[PDB]
């Protein structure tokens, strides 16, 4: 019934010093039944990074077409797409499904190429910017994880720390979730490097 | 709903689907391939609502055909899928979407490896070493939890899938009245006529 | 249509320490969007060293603790003054809550106390009786955003021995009461923070051999 | 189950140094129709309590009379009954709330929201609420239905948190309970310019005002604002 | 609300009450009934706030059109634009429209648009939930050729008659004078109309 | 839920695993779903947790007012209709529940009877209630032997809640045991899924398509 | 939400709550429900933020275009009549609910739109669930010819009062300053009444914590 | 329905219209709504015919016995025997009753007992759906201690206002006047009453 | 529904019974013995509602029993079908109705002949050489009114219902899982174990 609640999966993004995280589970569902444990909800463009909770037909589309989209803008533009931007391009590109809208939530994070600046934004299902200095939720344990965030955060943590962080946010929030877990995948993110690192959690 | 299963073993793909067509109190049929050659080394089968489930099958076929006469090639069976993916999640949000479910098994003679692929009506994309559509995965995936090996033979395949049919007769409710099975191989696509009692 | 059903908001976290208990509760009454009260106890010390709290549709709240301190009263008169146990107590509450099994009282329930060992003891109810003990429950509004908290901080649940390659769990060490009161306040802080039906006031039960002491703490009025 | 017919709107509240005020407008709505406009839904027992009703009127006149018979009864056998043995607030409240919680179990409901105010025997100040759920609660103010969203948030800028009391005098209290009287004439479809308003002081007593009214409005601003955008006469 | 419109000796008077509701709130308890949509062609708004508003916008436009190619429109051509749009939108629209005008050679004019689109010219008219109190007492006291004077009595006792009883109506009470003379803005306030 | 039960030549073999969702929320990974009727008889639980706590609680109840007035032994038989006749006065009432009764009586041997709200009734070898049971099922069928050693069996049972646990977002937690021989019921431990499965993993090979 | 517009001697000033809501959970604690059109026409946005902003950002790019086509400065019953043509044609769907203010060559105004498409004025407005805690303060305290501090005073507490009354409301205070000769002034989180306390505990883990599987670098560099 | 009791000088009178619909049919034209409980305690019926039949009969019952055991009822009794009745039994009943009765202690008096089954004891009252559009004229026009030639008037111009503008009230006026001079029974035909 | 079959032969009543007990998703059961001996010569078969089946089965039996002590005697067959039928026709109109139909299969030992009765729950009985509940009848019936004869052997009889079945296997969407044949003459009742290939 709820487009939303069909697939299941979380995706949350933090900020720290000098750097930004965003991890997700890799859980795929059809209600119930566990279908896939491989199912990746963080895409990047360029160094751009974008995680998408929902359901999972609109998790691809949505992702092709910003593959699309960001391939465009870099052939004219001639220079890859930077977070403030792209968070933009997202915003717009919901909205115009206004009413017939894409049963996604997005969730944007990277380093400003010019500033240096960690950037991380949330959007709903139409396209509104959450633009938050701290953490950004979304998916069927966004409740669970608004409360692990709230608790676990505090600012200005080093990459190493954030891991560790964003990490026991993400596992306990998808213990309480029947829909989220069966694997997950953190990226810490730094100006100049990318790490990606698989979890190891329950797989029930 | 109809038996869609699909298991990737170490050199090709099979497919099982229910032989039977029921229409209402009814089984007209108890020999019904639920099938299409997409192309010589890739097969779809599929499971849904009475008569978009061949039409979609069939126009798909049809496109697919065009595409290697026009290039004198053979799309890779990752290239078909997101074709037949995008097909259907169009389709979704359409006036009256295709209510069908696919397997596209398909032998990937540039990788030479057998590739599966599983696709819900809405347009939602999985690779699997195995997969199924409606309640088969209910009673078989414990099943091929178990004893699924990446290097097993295509024997091997066949005695699982037998295995995986045996529970289904046991434990369904409904006479799909048995399979059809087919392997996906370097070679091509062959049905195995001997199932009913392998 | 009449709607003999309603919903005052709120939320109760019950802690079980090794030889003491904790049972808390904002002190937050709400309907829809309006504060009916910034201060209306939740959670009560209903004698024989147990602490209730019945959380949901206050006025369902209300009658069950109160037709339960009267059985805690009849329990005296009828069985020559003895102490009724906190197992006593939940398989008394049981048939209460199943007594309306057909039109039920709408609440979480969660008591609180310690056990005939002197050990630490908490017990969550459903709306129609089923209950089990358990180490730690949080009840209400923010349930979901709080137990994944004390999964992690309380069980040490996904925390592994720095070095061990996730080989070796950490040590299940257990806490006092003054750790527990602070992974509560944090509880309620954050839930304050994302949960528009938390706030304004934060009153804490602690249940110990000596009997029930009482801490109150301010929250968000927001 | 039922549905309400005539019905009377808000009743405000809030307590001071010592004691308690309250008061309510003298309407009886029949839908959008202003239909009665004598109603008192102020109802005092004895002259320590005063009990404010809204809701239906049909079932507030029930409570009225459920209420004369609480203070007959008492009478009966009680040599004390003008003494240390009337009623106090407490009781006539835990009885209403007693009665309300009983009527939503059977799923006939009295469709009201009453506020107990009164001074107990020991001087303290007693102000609690209870509706057609059975539901109760007690605030330094408490407010129904309208005035719930319109009056409560004035009535807390004086008394905020229970420290505030003993700073209040009857003075501030009474102004700002009328105050609120006046706004709640602005933006309430189904409010009354007449109102009665009463004071329960636990030196004082009972003193029970009638026939007011909402006065200093302003309005003259009203001349000013021409359209609804663009016209500019 | 409660409007009314009332021809007389010189011209016609419109008269409303200002307040608007969304549901038992208030929204608007200085609102601004009286609509013009000409010089001397006014509207007095009922039913949607929205709807009217659109309605008499683009009436108001096409009178502007009008009088740029054709002069000063007839209150009877007014009137057939607002119908216009009430008749052929009935199904989509809520709105109780009076209409209002003063013509040298026709002197004051009213015709009133109920919801379904149909046109009713009136010595004067009353509409709104709150008109449904004031029937039996304005067809008693309605006398046609009326003073200015009379006329801005008969309008305020009538409408805070409404007042008294619509809880939907109440504020203040706006009256727009059309004669030959000009336009005058007339209100009153509680104070003084709840005491008649 | 998942809950099975199976009768062998040791008698019978109760798994069940404890997980609790409302909706999508994990309310509890630590539920009892076993009810211990009392020391020869154990009762499972799927559906509504508190009708089943409830009605097999109450069950224990009569069954030892039998033997205070029979001197003797209930049978499972009569256990479990006492059970069903009680849910049947209240059929379409709403009662929620899937159950097995589980025994092992001189005069009937090992005994399992599937006892739902409908009203259903019945004995068999080999049940599974809950929104797990195609999964236990199709490894239960499939290893299931009368012949099984009690070590063997235990880890059936075992092993058929961990498929479910793995397959089903609604079950998981940890596993419960339980032995039901002639003499009582032995309690066998309580499994958490979470080091359950990789365990499994390693040493039996299966579970290949998961990343350990 | 609560927002409010209230006119002063020269000018007017629009305020905000802080809080953004997706059912009873706080998803933004300081998001910014003002608006820039132009640069000296603001709006205060309450209802579905997705419309509020897109609706906004829409008029006022045409607002933007028209002030180029015409060589004249936007005024504020243009940005009003464009908002509410949009707005009535799409019936409600769009659920925006706006109070608009600014200055321009003829003045300073102070105006209300509904989804529906109904437009208000007035020298004082409200909207959003807190729009009646908001109203009741300046139903109370409104007075005319007030100064700007004034005017920024009263609005301020019509926003507090909806923060601490109203669940739908909470955070901070923005508000944005239009005066007849000058610029406009954003004072973004003019108040902040709600700070965190600091917490009893940090949650900070030690390195190692966590079991990892795998590891790897990504490419970002094409 | 069109039904009111008027308190004046020497007692009170009863007034009502005799139409009684069953959709757009009239049913009866020349019904009688005035129903006597008692010798000078009688009732004006709105809503269900049925039901305020059923409820008069069983007052009248109540009052006879009461008669015969304490003696003649106040007038505030039979309006509370009314009540118990409307109140207790709300769910089931359509009925909206104006009991009016003379007393030599308490001279006349009336009690409005609407819908929910509530009490109000009013100098004078008005009920049924014609009462809507009368509630301005009746609030303008009375006043207290009139003469019975001036009450009689009061309710004659009233309700032939109210049958004027409700399709649901019409046929003849029909009044009961109660006084210490006893009970008098008057009768309004159209051909009068419709040209005032 | 259930499989519930009855014939009428020259010396005996035959009753087959699905053994299949479907419970959503699952066949829990592939051995339910859907019959209740009411007397030594008195068979009953039943179908529908969940629980109420056996509850009345037993409780019909229970009464039998309960005649039998009470008299030293043995109803006849029309006898005990009219006590059912009663039964039936009270549940009908009662707070909740038993939603269970019959087949009573019995052997008068007085007239010497044997008797099938179908009553349905709303209390509708019938005497019939053959008959059935549910769908059933709509495979079976054209055999039946086709090979039927008055003074067919019991092993015709067998022979004809064996060929019913095997319709019923062929057309069904549902596996019923075979059936229990159980023969009622004037010795009494006996099961055909021996009918899983006749
Ligand atoms: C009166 O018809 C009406 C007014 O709010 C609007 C306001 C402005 C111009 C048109 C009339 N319409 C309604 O829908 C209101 C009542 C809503 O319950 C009211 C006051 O009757
Ligand atoms: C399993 O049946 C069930 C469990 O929550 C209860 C818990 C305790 C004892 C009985 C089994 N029941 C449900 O309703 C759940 C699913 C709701 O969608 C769950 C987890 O399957
Ligand atoms: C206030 O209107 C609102 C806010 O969340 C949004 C946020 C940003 C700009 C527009 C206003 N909107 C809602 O829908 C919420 C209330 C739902 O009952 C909230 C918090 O009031
Ligand atoms: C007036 O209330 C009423 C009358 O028909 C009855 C007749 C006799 C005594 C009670 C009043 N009641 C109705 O329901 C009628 C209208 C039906 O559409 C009417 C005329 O209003």
């Amino acid at each position: 019934s709820d487009p939303s609640s069909i697939n299941g999966g979380i995706v949350v993004a933090m900020t720290g010093k000098d750097c930004v995280a965003i991890a997700c589970d890799l859980r795929l569902g059809s209600q119930s039944l566990g279908v896939s444990n491989k199912f990746e909800k963080i895409f990047h463009y360029g160094h751009v990074f974008l995680g998408i909770t929902g359901l999972a037909t609109d998790v691809t589309t949505l992702n092709e077409m910003f593959r699309y989209k960001t391939n465009l803008y870099k052939l004219k533009e001639e220079r890859a797409i930077e977070p403030e931007t792209f968070t933009q391009l997202v915003s717009s590109s919901l909205y115009e499904r206004r009413f017939g809208p894409y049963f996604v939530g997005p969730v944007v994070a990277g380093i400003n190429s010019k500033s240096g600046k960690p950037f991380i934004a949330g959007f709903d299902l139409i396209g509104c910017i959450d633009e938050a200095k701290d953490f950004i939720v979304s998916g069927t344990a966004s409740d669970q994880l608004f409360g692990m965030c709230e608790s676990l955060y505090e600012p200005n943590l080093e990459p190493e720390d954030l891991f560790e962080t964003i990490s026991q946010a993400l596992l306990n929030a998808a213990d309480r979730d029947a829909l989220s877990g069966w694997g997950a995948v953190v990226y810490i993110i730094k100006k100049d490097e990318v790490v990606k690192r698989y979890l190891k959690m329950r797989q029930d | 709903m109809d038996i869609i299963l699909g298991i990737r073993v170490q050199d090709s793909v099979i497919l099982a689907s229910s032989k039977a067509v029921t229409r209402g109190i009814s089984v007209l049929k108890d020999s019904d391939d639920k099938t299409r050659q997409l192309s010589p080394h890739t097969l779809m089968s599929f499971a849904g609502e009475a008569g978009d489930t061949v039409q979609f099958a069939e126009y798909i076929q049809a496109n697919i055909q065009l595409y290697s006469i026009r290039e004198d090639y053979e799309l890779s069976p990752q290239a078909v899928s997101s074709f037949v993916r995008q097909e259907l999640a169009k389709s979704i949000r359409s006036r009256r979407p295709y209510q069908v479910n696919v397997l596209i098994g398909g032998y990937d003679k540039k990788k030479n490896k057998p590739e599966l692929y599983q696709i819900d009506y809405l347009g939602t994309k999985v690779e699997l070493p195995y997969g199924a559509h409606g309640y088969s995965g209910f009673y078989t995936f414990s099943l091929l939890d178990h004893h699924y090996r990446p290097d097993m033979t295509t024997e091997e395949g066949l005695d699982l899938l037998k295995l995986c049919v045996q529970e289904l007769e046991k434990r369904m409710p409904m006479d799909f009245k048995g399979v059809i099975v087919k392997i996906v191989d370097k070679d091509g696509i062959r049905q195995v006529d001997d199932f009913q009692a392998q | 249509q009449f709607n003999p059903y309603g919903d005052n908001g709120g939320t109760i976290l019950g802690i079980a320490g090794e030889d003491f208990a904790v049972l808390a509760g904002d002190t937050r009454n709400i309907t829809d969007y309006s504060i009916n009260s910034r201060y209306e106890p939740k959670v009560f010390d209903c004698g024989d060293n147990i602490v209730m709290s019945a959380n949901g549709f206050a006025a369902d709240g209300d009658a069950l603790v109160k037709r339960f301190k009267n059985s805690v009263k009849w329990y005296h008169f009828d069985h020559n003054d003895k102490k009724l146990s906190i197992n006593s107590a939940a398989r008394n509450i049981q048939h209460l809550l199943y007594g309306k099994r057909f039109f039920p009282y709408y609440v979480h329930t969660i008591i609180a106390g310690l056990d005939e060992d002197g050990k630490g003891a908490v017990y969550s109810f459903d709306p129609v009786g089923s209950y089990e003990r358990e180490q730690c429950r949080a009840g209400g509004a923010a349930a979901s955003l709080i137990m994944p908290f004390l999964d992690n901080q309380v069980n040490f649940k996904n925390q592994y021995e720095p070095g061990t390659n996730g080989k070796v769990k950490k040590p299940l060490k257990y806490l006092s009461v003054e750790e527990v009161i602070k992974l509560v306040r944090d509880s309620f802080t954050s839930a304050t923070e994302r949960h528009i039906q938390v706030g304004d006031g934060l009153e804490i039960l602690i249940v110990t051999k000596d009997g029930v002491r009482k801490e109150f703490y301010e929250l968000k009025r927001d | 189950t039922q549905q309400p017919i005539v019905t009377g709107t808000s009743v405000i509240s809030m307590k001071y140094d010592n004691g308690v005020i309250i008061a309510a407008d003298n309407l009886g709505s029949y839908g959008s129709l202003l239909r009665f406009n004598g109603v008192e839904r102020l109802i005092p027992v004895g002259d320590n309590t005063v009990v404010g009703i809204s809701g239906d009127i049909s079932d507030m006149q029930h409570i009225e009379r459920l209420l004369k018979d609480l203070v007959t009864e008492n009478a009966y056998d009680n040599p004390l009954a003008d003494a240390e043995e009337a009623l106090e607030p407490s009781y006539i409240f835990e009885y209403l709330a007693t009665v309300m919680y009983q009527r939503r179990s059977k799923m006939n409901p009295l469709w009201n929201a009453i506020i107990v105010a009164g001074v107990q025997s020991n001087g303290d100040q007693f102000l609690r609420y209870v509706n057609l759920l059975g539901v109760t609660y007690s605030s330094p103010t408490l407010a129904t239905g309208f005035g719930a969203h319109m009056a409560n948030p004035l009535l807390r800028k004086v008394v905020d948190r229970e420290s505030d009391i003993p700073k209040t005098t009857v003075q501030v209290a009474e102004e700002a309970i009328v105050n609120a009287m006046r706004v709640l004439y602005y933006r309430d479809a189904r409010s009354s310019r007449n109102f009665s308003l009463a004071i329960i002081d636990k030196n004082t007593g009972l003193t029970f005002k009638k026939n007011l009214q909402v006065e200093n409005m302003k309005w003259d601003f009203a001349k000013d604002i021409k359209g609804y955008g663009t016209q500019k006469i | 609300t409660s409007i009314m419109a009332v021809t007389f000796k010189d011209g016609v008077i419109l008269g409303a009450d200002s307040r608007t509701t969304t549901g038992a709130y208030i929204a608007n308890r200085v609102t601004d009934k009286l609509t013009r949509v000409h010089d001397k062609i006014w509207c007095c708004r009922s039913g949607s706030a929205a709807d009217t508003q659109a309605i008499a916008d683009i009436v108001q436009y096409h009178l502007e059109l009008y009088t740029s190619q054709y002069g000063t429109p007839s209150t009877e051509t007014a009137a057939s634009v607002f119908k216009e749009l009430c008749y052929e939108n009935k199904d989509n629209l809520t709105a109780g429209i009076i209409v209002a005008g003063y013509d040298d050679k026709n002197k004051g004019e009213v015709y009133t648009i109920p919801l379904g689109g149909s046109v009713h010219k009136l010595p004067y008219a009353i509409a709104g939930s709150g008109s449904t109190f004031i029937y039996g007492y304005c067809d008693k006291n309605f006398r046609e050729n009326m003073s200015k004077e009379e006329t801005v009595d008969f309008i305020k006792h009538s409408l805070s008659q409404a007042i008294k009883w619509d809880g939907s109506s109440g504020g203040v009470i706006r009256m727009v004078v059309l004669t030959a003379a000009g336009v005058e803005r007339l209100i009153f306030y509680p104070d003084e109309y709840e005491q008649l | 839920t998942t809950t099975l039960a199976f009768r062998f030549q040791g008698g019978i073999i109760v798994a069940v695993d404890s997980r609790a969702t409302a909706g999508n929320w994990v309310a509890s990974q630590t539920v009892k779903k076993v009810i211990e009727i009392n020391p020869f008889l154990l009762g499972t639980m799927a559906g509504g947790a508190a009708d089943c706590q409830f009605w097999e609680t109450w069950l224990g109840s009569q069954c030892r007012l039998h033997e205070l007035r029979e001197k003797e032994r209930i049978s499972v038989a009569a256990a479990s209709k006492i059970l069903s006749n009680l849910v049947y006065q209240y059929k379409g009432a709403g009662l929620s529940m899937g159950t097995m009764i589980c025994g092992y009586t001189r005069k009937e041997g090992p005994t399992i009877y599937y006892v739902d709200s409908d009203g259903t009734r019945l004995k068999g070898d080999i049940f599974c209630v809950g929104s797990g049971q195609t999964f236990a099922y199709g490894v239960l069928d499939s290893n299931y032997k009368w012949d099984l050693s009690v070590e063997d069996a235990l880890y059936l049972g075992k092993r058929s809640i961990l498929a479910a646990a793995h397959r089903d977002a609604y079950s998981g937690g940890s596993v419960n045991l339980y032995h039901v021989t002639e003499d009582g019921w032995i309690y066998h431990g309580n499994h958490d899924v979470g080091e359950l499965f990789w365990k499994v993993k390693e040493e039996e090979g299966s579970f290949n398509n998961v990343i350990g | 939400t609560t927002i409010v517009g209230v006119k002063f001697n020269n000018g007017v000033v629009i305020a905000a709550d802080t809080r953004s809501t997706q059912g009873p959970i706080v998803a933004d604690k300081n998001c910014a429900k003002l608006h820039r059109i132009s640069p000296k026409i603001w709006c205060a946005g309450a209802g579905t933020a997705a419309d509020t902003e897109a609706v906004t950002q829409l008029i006022g790019s045409n607002i933007e275009l028209h002030s180029l086509y015409t060589s004249r400065e936007p005024r504020v019953v243009s940005a009003l009549q464009m908002l509410k043509q949009h707005l009535f044609k799409y019936q409600g769907h769009i659920g925006a609910y706006l109070i608009v203010a600014g200055v321009d060559p003829t003045g300073s105004h102070l105006f209300s739109i509904h989804a529906h498409g109904s437009t208000d004025v007035g020298y004082y407005l409200s909207l959003g669930s807190g729009s009646l805690a908001a109203m009741a303060v300046l139903e109370s305290h409104w007075k005319q010819d007030l100064t700007k501090e004034e005017a920024i005073k009263l609005a301020s507490d019509a926003i507090q009062a909806g923060i601490w009354n109203d669940l739908g409301s909470g955070s901070n205070v923005d508000v944005c300053v239009m005066e007849i000769g000058k610029d406009a002034e954003y004072l973004r989180n003019y108040l902040t009444p709600n700070v965190r306390e600091e917490k009893q505990k940090s949650y900070k883990f030690p390195r190692g914590t966590t079991a990892v599987l795998k590891e790897s670098i990504v490419n970002i560099c094409d």
